[PDB]
RNA sequence: GGCACGCGAGCUGGGUUUAGAACGUCGUGAGACAGUUCGGUCUCUAUCCGCCGCGCGCGUCAGAAGCUUGAGGAAACCUGUC
RNA sequence: UGCAUCCGGUGAAGCCGCCGAGUGAUCGAGUGGUGGAGGGUGUGGGAGUGAGAAUGCAGGCAUGAGUAGCGAUUAGGCAAGU
RNA sequence: GGAGGGGAGUGAAAGAGUACCUGAAACCGUGCGCUUACAAUCCGUCAGAGCCCUCGACGUGUCGUGGGGUGAUGGCGUGCCU
């Protein structure tokens, strides 16, 4: 998606696209994580599109998918319930809540989760 | 004059300057305000001074048997404690000085009518 | 560069003044039945009971 | 042409102007030469005035909001061939 | 400190004030607070007898300032627990 | 959570709490009174409006052989030592 404007996330680029792989890995096999409120900006596109693969599921997309996430068993996951469940949901798969801030260094936590409504 | 009551704390392992900053932000409130304000505020030295104003809040209901609602924050600042005298080494052999301030907090709560 | 004179109590204090706390903003809520002070920012955060209130 | 023959807490170290070495000359000698040649550490987190930008507070006799007049000031001002 | 007298747990010294006084260094056996054991006066004797500065010494604390910095060239993230 | 503190006690005194006799100055706060955002200030001194406090007299506020604090405003005014 869109690049981000400023410096990266993790200090350099290679660390930001594991970063933002890490997070989509945890995020799809969780459910919801928690983590600084600009990881979780950053990561919404990122785990959105990767739905967005998975939901037009075919041997193309899940190889789409499988060059980004390089986790089996979340790809499994992903390709099997999380696809499905979203298939009539045209877009806005999570949502960002903004929590209380960390004590060590008062960064502005923030709940990144998916909408499980309908 | 109002009933009142008061708590301190000694040897606090702040800063004097920064606990007034904080407490700057809770003269004249209420006790309910001030604890909510000062536990939603973004600094270290708010957990000292709550807990400060919560044992005078509850010095002034237990002792004096004052009514908790009808309580207001109405002296309260930091003084100077004894401070320790450390030393940093710096380049090309020189020796500098490191302050590990302390501080003292007093806090006075009062029974005012609603 | 290194300061020529010794700053004067009235200069000082004039500069120092400046650098304090603002005090965030607190609406109320509704959690668990018993009300309390909770910044507008974590309204949400707190009716779905992800933040800790003591 | 003036302004520390402007400007090194802005830069350079080519020259001059330490300690090494050589040539010519002087001195018995250590050494010396507004004589020559090769090489040779340029330190600092801006307190005050000053200047460039940006805010907070108050004032303009109630509290505000749109559109503006302008005292005053700044910028620009080159020239050729066919 | 010799000598002679006076004051003191019914509160001395020391410290902080008020009200005053002398031509000056200064004074108040005038008082209020704190304090808890030694002081005043006269006349002599002796001084480690008076600090504002020696880039003076020791201790304490200010300005700069809540500022610089928080010590490499690899990078951390999530869930759970205490 | 502790640290620390508020009651309760011991003590003649906790303005004696093992950070402890007396507790100055530098330095840092809190509360009150006056003053300060059209102003070029060796930061004081001499006049001085206003506001607040206080001592007397007479009425209900107004003077006085008064005293204090802060002081808008005007005049004057080139830190100390060697």
């Amino acid at each position: 998606p869109k690049p981000t404007k400023g410096p990266r996330l993790g200090g350099s680029s290679s660390h930001q696209s594991a970063l933002l792989a890490n997070l989509a890995t945890s995020l799809f096999e969780h459910g919801r994580i928690k983590t600084t409120e600009p990881k979780a900006r950053a990561l919404r596109p990122y785990a959105e599109k990767l739905i967005t693969h998975a939901k037009k599921g075919a041997l193309h997309n899940r190889r789409e998918v499988m060059k980004k996430i390089r986790d089996k068993d979340v790809v499994h996951t992903l390709f099997a319930e999380i696809g499905p469940f979203y298939a009539d949901r045209n877009g806005g798969y999570t949502r960002i809540i903004k929590v209380e801030n960390r004590k060590g260094d008062n960064a502005p936590m923030a709940v990144i989760e998916l909408v499980r409504e309908k | 004059e109002f009933p009142s009551a008061t708590a301190k704390a000694r040897y606090v392992r702040v800063s004097a300057t920064k606990a007034r900053r904080v407490i700057d932000l809770v003269r004249g409130k209420s006790v309910e305000e001030a604890l909510d304000i000062l536990r939603w505020a973004p600094q270290a030295a708010s957990e000292p001074v709550a807990k400060v104003i919560a044992s005078a809040a509850a010095n002034a209901q237990n002792n004096e048997g004052l009514d908790p609602s009808t309580l207001v924050v109405a002296t309260v600042y930091a003084d100077e404690g004894p401070t320790a005298k450390r030393i940093r080494p710096r380049a090309q052999g020189r020796a500098f000085r490191i302050r590990k301030r302390t501080s003292h907090i007093t806090v006075i709560v009062e029974s005012r009518p609603p | 560069a290194v300061p020529k004179r010794r700053m004067s109590r009235a200069n000082t204090r004039s500069r120092r003044a400046q650098w304090k706390a603002e005090a965030p903003g607190l609406v109320t809520v509704s959690v668990a039945g018993q009300q309390r002070k909770v910044p507008r920012r974590l309204l949400k955060a707190a009716r779905l009971g992800l933040v800790d209130l003591d």
